């Protein structure tokens, strides 16, 4: 099984401006990988299909976060380590476009919509069992995990949201542009490296390195 | 990949 | 109103290697107008938005058109032109890795599902409405006809397909891959033109234009 | 964006 309720669980368990967007990040990876662990199934996989599973996803499991994270924030978000941070800042830093993004395709959508964190915590757990990724020794296995969190999360917005019938395929709907975004966001981050003008803390760096 | 195998072990 | 018969219409009414891949990709492009004009109110909207979505969608576009036309080819696909391009062929061309996520994320997965053609017109129906698009005069407009086509497919998979209840879902979620896909194609293309030694035609070469 | 305006227009 893979009950709505343990997904809500791990979620709850869990919770220049480049420079603390970063810092923000690596902090993060490590709360991912306990977050991970708690999802159902996700421990009894071999570790290296784990490891797999966590260098594809991360990137779009953090940005969701920090997206959802920010449904009350105006024109900005919210980073764990408590700092907001608007527009404007981004703007001046130079990241300007890829920071709209996130708040006109992910934060703004995820408020109009009022997704709740039973949704994001499904929609982040579809993300994490990606059977696309490369290498898994058992593609089939991690297929399995996804088409049960989507069945769960689709009985959990009829059951919650009867009066929304397109809620469901609303809130997958959101994975496309969370996809576009995650690979904008490496493009950013591989930049930095290369400049080398940014600190890059030691996670966040080796999510960075070479498979 | 030495940081993520050592906090996924346990 | 969008119903699914108008968009199987569409789909019907169309029916070394990166030179040949890049010419069918230009030819298509002329057909992929043609397509739009067929999709239940893409022609009513804004001249403007029209070409904002067609620029935004086309390579998506394609690639799911191609990569639907492949499900009976082995190791390969399938060009409008009628030149099956094997595997073997686009790694000795030096793009095996971007040819075979196309053949294992998006022709293998197609197959393995039995994808319709009805289904495939509403998947890329959804691609061609998308609310993200920058620029759109009235995005909501937009989102609206999405939201139809969605409403649409949705139906028409638990009518035909009652007993495969998580079809709907799977079909929603080959857009990531598709979009990340979508991505990497166009990396590939700007370095063609900014080596020069492939062949760009003019169609393909607008495309690849700044707005 | 020329060729696609054209094409669009009828």
């Amino acid at each position: 099984d893979m009950p709505v309720e343990r997904i809500l669980e791990a979620e709850l368990a869990v919770e220049d401006p480049v420079t603390n967007i970063c810092q923000a990040a690596d902090k993060q990876l490590f709360t991912l990988v306990e977050w991970a662990k708690r999802i159902p199934h996700f421990s009894e996989l071999p570790l290296d299909d784990q490891v797999i599973l966590l260098r594809a996803g991360w990137n779009e499991l953090l940005i969701a976060s920090f997206s959802h994270r920010s449904i009350a924030v105006k024109d900005g978000i919210l980073l764990a380590t408590g700092l907001h941070v608007h527009r404007n800042s981004a703007h001046s830093a130079g990241v300007g476009a890829i920071f709209d993004r996130v708040l006109t395709e992910l934060v703004s959508k995820m408020r109009d919509m009022q997704m709740d964190k039973t949704e994001l915590g499904c929609l982040r757990a579809i993300v994490l069992f990606n059977p696309d990724s490369k290498g898994l020794s058992n593609p089939a296995e991690v297929e399995a995990l996804r088409e049960k969190v989507y069945a769960s999360l689709e009985a959990y917005c009829k059951h919650k949201y009867p009066e929304q019938p397109g809620r469901f395929a609303k809130l997958l709907l959101r994975l496309p542009a969370l996809r576009s975004i995650g690979l904008k966001c490496l493009e950013h981050l591989f930049f930095f490296k290369l400049i080398g003008d940014t600190p890059i803390d030691t996670f966040l760096m080796e999510m960075l390195e070479a498979p | 990949h030495k940081i993520l195998h050592r906090l996924l072990q346990d």
